[PDB]
């Protein structure tokens, strides 16, 4: 997760389900990760509900 | 328990002896549009005793 950490600006960063400080050591089998590119307004929309 | 709520916010002790009452509150607690007033922390620096 460094890359996700270090790499890039990240300017957007938040998210409500899972802590992404507590989640090196967390462990899954597959993620859904999809790819897009907006203008900077459509990054702040971005949210659940 | 382990998680996140048990472990940041009410960690209930492992000796614990009484009783648990549960029952849903969807009208008394939740509304249309939105109901964010309570707080739950998912961040802590360690578990909670
Ligand atoms: C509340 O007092 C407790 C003393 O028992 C402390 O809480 C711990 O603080 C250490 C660092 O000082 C952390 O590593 C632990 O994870 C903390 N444990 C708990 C259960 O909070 C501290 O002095 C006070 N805690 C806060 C958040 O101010």
């Amino acid at each position: 997760y460094s890359v996700l950490y270090n790499f890039a600006p990240f300017f957007a960063f938040k998210c409500y389900g899972v802590s992404p400080t507590k989640l090196n050591d967390l462990c899954f089998t597959n993620v859904y990760a999809d790819s897009f590119v907006i203008k900077g307004n459509e990054v702040s929309q971005i949210a659940p509900g | 328990q382990t998680g996140n709520i048990a472990d940041y916010n009410y960690k209930l002790p492992d000796d614990f002896t009484g009783c648990v009452i549960a029952w849903n509150s969807n009208k008394l607690d939740s509304k249309h549009s939105g109901n964010y007033d309570y707080w739950y922390r998912l961040f802590r620096k360690s578990k909670l005793k």
